[PDB]
């Protein structure tokens, strides 16, 4: 599973809302969080699915 | 909205919420048939919902127009958000009323330290997600040029300012962007983005509506 997955949840600057995914290492899964749509980083999926299958 | 209050049903009646499948940016109606937002805002396909209280409750005084079309600001750089400024057209004029109005534009710059309104439907916790049904309400001061300088080095340029609360707890949030700052009853501001939501010393930062008067005034005469 790749290093990302231990980064921290990251809704960026941008204040839009875009519901997404990330994995979070201390609870062993992927947990909703809101993504601001820019910058950010690659702990952030569109689907629970993809997050399990990446980073669980 | 962090730290806000419920404004009250349609007593912000400029607020326009763009939709796509949901609600994902507030906006601001400034006559019939156009519409200021952010331009980060920027969608194909977007539904300017207007006269909303209850964005998840059809109450009676909405009116759903599509975009027909969305103008981003030509020197918008989405790398700096330098210009965050966005046009929409509606596809039909709005009927408006009492609580479908529009909102002036400004004739001078505001200073700092003037009490403005900021209002929409973004996340209202600043650790965690709570959205909320109802429209939400903030008064905040323009902070000056200094303290916002301090705040965010490097990555203050003309056309932003800072309002808020530098002690933190009060602030705009996700969900919030392309939403007005309204500062004696005159569009100053729109939502844009900050370091977090309502943390200390990082207050939210606005695009400066006041240094694109000539260009939604050219924009709305030429489309
Ligand atoms: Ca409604």
């Amino acid at each position: 599973r790749p290093d990302f997955c231990e980064l921290p949840a990251d809704t960026g600057p941008c204040r839009v809302r875009f519901p997404s995914f990330y994995y979070n290492p201390d609870e062993k899964k992927c947990l909703e969080f809101i993504y601001g749509g820019c910058e950010g980083n690659a702990n952030n999926f569109i689907t629970k699915e993809e997050c399990e299958s990446t980073c669980a | 909205i962090v730290g806000g209050y419920t404004c009250g049903a349609n007593t912000v009646p400029y607020q326009v919420s763009l939709n796509s499948g949901y609600h994902f940016c507030g906006g601001s109606l400034i006559n019939s048939q156009w519409v200021v937002s952010a331009a980060h805002c920027y969608k194909s396909g977007i539904q300017v919902r207007l006269g909303e209280d209850n964005i998840n409750v059809v109450e009676g005084n909405e009116q759903f127009i599509s975009a027909s079309k969305s103008i981003v600001h030509p020197s918008y750089n989405s790398n700096t958000l330098n210009n965050d400024i966005m046009l929409i057209k509606l596809k039909s004029a709005a009927s408006l009323n009492s609580r479908v109005a529009s909102i002036s534009l400004p004739t001078s710059c505001a200073s700092a330290g003037t009490q403005c309104l900021i209002s929409g439907w973004g996340n209202t916790k600043s650790s965690g997600t709570s959205y909320p049904d109802v429209l939400k309400c903030l008064k905040a001061p323009i902070l000056s040029d200094s303290s916002c300088k301090s705040a965010y080095p490097g990555q203050i340029t003309s056309n932003m300012f800072c309002a808020g609360y530098l002690e933190g707890g009060k602030d705009s949030c996700q969900g919030d962007s392309g939403g007005p700052v309204v500062c004696s009853g005159k569009l100053q501001g729109i939502v844009s983005w900050g370091s977090g939501c309502a943390q200390k010393n990082k207050p939210g930062v606005y695009t400066k509506v006041c240094n694109y008067v000539s260009w939604i005034k050219q924009t709305i005469a030429s489309n």
